[PDB]
């Protein structure tokens, strides 16, 4: 399953 | 043999066109499983593999609220980016990610990353210590420092060497019978005339899958590197691929010219003459 | 920046004239992901191309496969026509049975 | 993603071994999460779980164990004593970055006091003349302070309060009542010691 | 560290009335949430931002609004207070996995703003009894008769804060209706109070009517306050 991306 | 689980992410922001096509393609081994598109009618997560399938209601419904929910990160993130290059407010851009794990047949984690690309610029990355980032310019600073800030690096290792490895070996369970998919390559040699009395000699390799193969010529017992061509593989578009691969030789002396094609799906190497 | 797409016009199955098959016009290397891929018979755009989902490859460069279903003859002309920020003038490649 | 606290109090003897239950409902594995709130102010977390070991370790002797099997995050610490009084909160994280918590469980944990001497003295506001208040003091962790049966009268809660001067611990509940009349030992009817504030001679 | 601010700490507004909370945070994260405490619910989502200039509806969304001006603030604004919302209120900072809290904000929406009171105050004294065969005393701090109760009960010995010996009742209880009271104890050695060199004070922040808010007339205006009551040791004759 995908990741919980964190903005930039 | 070696086994990887990897999402490639992408988001382009189209101004005045509205709001970003957000998007994720998922892939095991190279072949891809799931999709997400913003720009679909009821975007959801959706198994691009017939063995993907076998997941139930509750899979499908967990991805698509975490896509969403990405999708929001990402449209924020190419806002910050503006910022961080002082760009045009009214311009398109694009973000890509590729995150995934790759581990041994032995179960081990031989590699983790999360690679971040900006107009197609690599714009940060996680070290192979799973601990540190390598921001690319000053603007990938900004971000570096920020998720030190957050703890990021902590809880990337965390999905790395655990969540991605565990649900890699979930999919391979689902996915033997049909990720071992091999098919060999029928192989022939075409003749080309050409001025100067000299000719073309075309070996192709069709039909096969998957795509990693390799065609050389051979000139009485060395591979000749110099003038010969060979196009990218392709995709025939049934699952298998094409390829060949091409040399000029003098007319009159062509027999002393064999062609080559190693593939995986061969009990042995094919050999080829004109 | 932008990187030029590279084409490769060719069919699924061995051309035989007067036998139904599929013609391929893969187009890769290209950023931005925008692109607008067209193909031609006889010069005439063909009402239907089919165009798979757009993918990326490591080094991020964009690609994608477009296909439309048919019967060659002796003399038709299969080209595809691809137009993108990276070219100043759409490029055509044209069909040929031997590539 | 969601959790659950099944139990709503828990109340334990200084020294002894603690287990705060957390459920959660999921079809994947969540994030995990245990946080503490003292008296008047926000959280602090004690522990988290991304994934891997089971086990994992927090602040001040606290640890849980994620079970995917028994679909729990279960609290623990060997001893605990009366600074560990407090609410914990148990949290998850699944579907969205933000964390969805559980109703959570206040902890109460009984000190100990070696020598009861309960007492229930008179104490009066110098300022106001017939102010009525009666302090019960010094009693057992376990007995139980009766409470307010009607309106008008007040008693409060058990309050522990501690002294720098060694063990000084000490229970206290706090009584008045608008009543004519009626004092300490009519209302406190179950304890000990009732003192008057009949001066000594001197 | 991770440091996490809101304001205001307390809020006496009323129906109708317009309620701006505001968190401030230096931890330079993207996401922010604002959540409400209750009893029987924990914490509960409002409203979340992933970063300046994003808002989304929690699971609670209803009758509050969000705005994220920038990356170190977040607010949560109550164009319309309803009794319903009077509450705790925590906004905190997150960086993809776990937040940080800032300390809380009570909020009291009243559907009157006259029902409102300062507290009174009253230092007992320790019993005789108690100093003389315990050689402890046991002073007795009790408030009386404050409304929305927004109070701090502190205690002050010879100018100076003390903690040690201090146990104030955690919840403010409810005698009346409108009336709240809340009382604590300070114990100190039977020296240290036959002392008349030591003094001591019971202090109870009472958070109320705004300066900005209006007051009708004559009676004086329940604004936010300090009261006291102080006892000073003695001789036991
Ligand atoms: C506490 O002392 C008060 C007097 O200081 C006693 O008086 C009355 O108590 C009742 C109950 O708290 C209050 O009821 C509300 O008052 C209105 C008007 O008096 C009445 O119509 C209601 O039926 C009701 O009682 C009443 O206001 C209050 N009266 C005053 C003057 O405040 C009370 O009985 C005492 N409690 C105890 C337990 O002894
Ligand atoms: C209510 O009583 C409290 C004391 O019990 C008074 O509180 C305190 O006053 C000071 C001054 O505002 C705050 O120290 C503050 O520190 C900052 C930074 O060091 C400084 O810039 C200020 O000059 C001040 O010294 C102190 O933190 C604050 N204490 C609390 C608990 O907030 C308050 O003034 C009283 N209110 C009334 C209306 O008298
Ligand atoms: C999950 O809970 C079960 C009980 O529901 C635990 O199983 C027990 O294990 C111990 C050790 O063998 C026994 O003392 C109990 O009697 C067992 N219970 C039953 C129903 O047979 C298990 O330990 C729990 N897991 C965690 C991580 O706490
Ligand atoms: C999955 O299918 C494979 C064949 O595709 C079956 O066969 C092998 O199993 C052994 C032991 O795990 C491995 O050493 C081989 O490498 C496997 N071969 C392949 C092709 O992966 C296997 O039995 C199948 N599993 C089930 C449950 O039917
Ligand atoms: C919050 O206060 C801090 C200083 O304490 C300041 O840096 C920031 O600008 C403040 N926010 C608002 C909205 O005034």
């Amino acid at each position: 399953e995908q990741y919980k991306f964190y903005s930039v | 043999g070696p086994h990887s689980l990897r999402y490639f992410v992408t988001a382009v922001s189209r101004p005045g066109l509205g709001e970003p096509r957000y998007m994720e393609v998922g892939y095991v081994d190279d072949t891809e499983f799931v999709r997400f598109d913003s720009d679909a009618e009821n975007p959801r997560y959706e198994p691009r593999a017939r063995w993907m399938e076998q997941e139930g209601p509750e899979y499908w419904e967990r991805e698509t609220q975490k896509a969403k929910g990405n999708e929001q990160s990402f449209r924020v993130s190419l806002r910050t980016l503006l910022g961080y290059y002082n760009q045009s407010a009214g311009g398109s851009h694009t973000i890509q990610v590729i995150s995934g794990c790759e581990v041994g047949s032995d179960g081990r984690l031989l590699r983790g990353y999360q690679q971040y690309a900006y107009d197609g610029c690599d714009y940060i990355a996680l070290n192979e210590d799973l601990k540190t980032w390598t921001a690319a310019d000053m603007a990938a600073l900004i971000t570096k420092h920020k998720w030190e800030q957050a703890g990021e690096a902590e809880r990337l290792r965390a999905y790395l060497e655990g969540t991605c490895v565990e649900w890699l070996r979930r999919y391979l369970k689902n996915g033997n019978a049909t990720l071992l998919r091999t098919d060999s390559p029928k192989a022939h040699v075409t003749h080309h005339s050409r001025p100067e009395d000299k000719v073309t000699l075309r070996c192709w390799a069709l039909g096969f899958y998957p795509a990693d193969i390799t065609l050389t010529w051979q000139l009485n017992g060395e591979e000749l590197i110099q003038d010969m061509e060979l196009v990218e593989t392709r995709p025939a578009g049934d699952g298998t691929f094409q390829k060949w691969a091409s040399v000029v030789v003098p007319l009159g002396k062509e027999q002393y010219y064999t062609c080559h094609v190693y593939h995986q799906g061969l009990p042995e190497p094919l050999t080829l003459r004109w | 920046i932008q990187k030029t797409p590279q084409i490769q016009v060719y069919s699924r199955h061995p051309p035989e004239n007067g036998k139904p098959n599929i013609l391929n016009c893969y187009v890769t290397q290209f950023h931005p992901p925008h692109i607008e891929i067209q193909m031609l018979k006889n010069g005439k755009k063909i009402p239907k191309v089919e165009m798979s989902d757009m993918s990326f490859s490591k080094d991020w460069s964009f690609y994608i496969l477009a296909h439309t279903e048919f019967t060659p003859t002796e003399t038709d002309t299969y080209a595809c026509r691809v137009k993108h920020d990276s070219m100043a003038e759409p490029k055509t490649v044209y069909w040929d049975r031997d590539m | 993603q969601s959790v659950t606290q099944p139990d709503a109090r828990v109340t334990v003897s200084e020294g002894a071994s603690l287990q705060l239950r957390c459920k959660y409902s999921y079809s994947a594995t969540p994030y995990l999460f245990w946080y503490v709130q003292y008296p008047r102010q926000g959280l602090q977390l004690l522990l988290k779980y991304y994934s891997g070991d089971p086990v994992v370790q927090g602040v001040n002797g606290f640890e849980a164990e994620f079970s995917k099997s028994n679909s729990s995050f279960h609290l623990r610490k060997a001893s605990v004593h009366w600074s560990d009084s407090a609410v914990y909160f148990c949290a998850v994280s699944g579907f969205a970055s933000a964390l969805t918590f559980g109703s959570g469980t206040k902890v109460i944990v009984l000190p100990y006091i070696q020598n009861p001497e309960p007492a229930v003295y008179a104490l009066k506001d110098p300022r106001s003349q017939d102010s009525t208040l009666c302090l019960f003091t010094d009693f057992d962790s376990q007995i139980n302070v009766p409470k307010t049966m009607e309106s008008g009268t007040f008693i409060t809660d058990a309050t522990v309060l501690d002294m720098k001067a060694m063990d000084s611990k000490s229970n206290g509940a706090i009584a008045w009542s608008n009543q004519t009349s009626f004092t300490c030992q009519d209302i406190f009817k179950e304890t000990n010691a009732t003192y008057p504030s009949s001066d000594v001679p001197c | 560290e991770a440091a996490v601010t809101q304001s205001p700490r307390n809020k006496v507004a009323v129906t109708g009335g317009k309620v701006t909370l505001s968190c401030n945070q230096t931890n330079n994260h993207n996401n922010m949430y604002w959540y409400r405490q209750d009893t029987g619910h924990g914490l509960r989502l409002i409203h979340y931002s992933y970063g300046a200039g994003s808002t989304e509806k929690g699971d609670i969304p209803d009758g509050y609004k969000a705005s994220r001006p920038s990356q170190e603030n977040f607010s949560l604004i109550l164009e319309l207070a309803t009794p319903s919302q009077t509450s705790v209120y925590f906004c905190a900072s997150g960086g993809g996995g776990t937040l940080y809290f800032g300390a809380g904000t009570r909020l009291s929406v009243l559907e009157d703003l006259r029902n409102v009171t300062p507290p009174k105050v009253s230092l007992f004294e320790p019993s005789k009894a108690e100093i003389a065969n315990k050689q402890k005393a046991t002073l007795v701090c009790l408030a009386r008769g404050f409304f929305p109760d927004h109070v701090e009960l502190s205690w002050w010995v010879n100018g100076k804060e003390v903690h040690s010996g201090v146990s104030t009742d955690p919840q403010a209880y409810k005698e009346s209706n409108y009336s709240y009271c809340l009382s604590s104890r300070l114990r100190v050695s039977a020296t240290f109070w036959h002392n008349p060199r030591n003094h001591f004070r019971c202090q109870v922040q009472f958070h109320g009517l705004s300066e900005e808010d209006k007051w009708p007339e004559g009676s004086p205006k329940p604004v936010t306050q300090n009261i006291s009551a102080e006892a000073w040791g003695r001789a036991d004759c």
